[PDB]
């Protein structure tokens, strides 16, 4: 049988994002 | 009947009641000398294939396919685990001879389109599991394949046509709805999703495609 190649998940931009956004203000903190 | 009752045993389906198939295969392999027997090695390979032991496929297909390489019933199982395993040379002969040998056959027409597959030519395995399916309407293979060459062309909605008539016209076989359901995945219609898989996993506990999906 022709097996589907499985799904394989992304990373997404507005995570990434999200997380170039927290070490701004975390950096900003001190 | 001693011998009769096991051997009809063999043939039925392999996802449920697995391991009472195994003994019968031990139980044919003692006492009858019927290990080398071509359909017990078949049923092995269908086992092997069911848990995807894809290198035993390989292995135990290639010792059965060196005494006959034209057995029908077992060249697909053969194509699989090929395509799985990701290797076009020895696909690409058996498939070349097989077209010199049985023209006629989707068989060897599912398998130049599985070659092609393996060489990412979609564009002309769409041709070559078209021609697969038109010559035999009971190869599901040919369908799915087809789907799958929908797939990864860059369009789906005919694809889900084709998934669907795959899924009808073979009532009981859980892949095709699998491979709909992952395509459902592929256009975020996960509220079908969940069904299709449910009913999908109703009959596959244990396989990686499955608890992957």
């Amino acid at each position: 049988m022709i097996r589907r190649a499985p799904t394989t998940l992304q990373l997404s931009h507005d995570d990434v994002t999200s997380l170039i956004d927290d070490l701004n203000e975390q950096k900003l903190k001190q | 009947k001693e011998i009769m009752k096991n051997l009809y045993k063999i043939n039925l389906s392999k996802y449920i009641n697995t391991e009472d198939i195994t003994k019968s295969n031990e139980i044919l392999a003692k006492d009858y000398k019927l290990a080398d027997n071509v359909d017990v090695v078949r049923s092995k390979v269908d086992i092997c294939y069911t848990q995807c032991k894809f290198n035993e496929c390989l292995e135990l297909c290639e010792t059965v396919l060196e005494n006959d390489e034209f057995n029908t019933n077992i060249l697909p199982a053969y194509i699989g685990c090929l395509y799985e395993l990701s290797n076009k040379n020895k696909l690409f002969l058996l498939s070349h001879r097989l077209a010199e040998t049985f023209p006629k056959s989707a068989i060897t027409w599912f398998s130049v389109a599985t070659y092609y597959m393996s060489l990412d030519r979609i564009s002309e395995a769409q041709k070559y599991y078209s021609k697969s399916s038109i010559l035999d309407p009971s190869f599901a293979a040919a369908w799915l394949g087809f789907a799958h060459t929908y797939a990864l062309e860059g369009e789906q909605d005919q694809a889900l046509t084709a998934y669907s008539t795959a899924s009808r016209f073979f009532p009981g076989m859980h892949l095709p709805k699998l491979f709909l359901g992952m395509q459902f995945m592929a256009m975020n219609s996960l509220n079908l999703a969940e069904s299709y898989f449910v009913l999908a996993y109703d009959i596959c506990p244990n396989d990686p495609l499955v608890l992957n999906e």
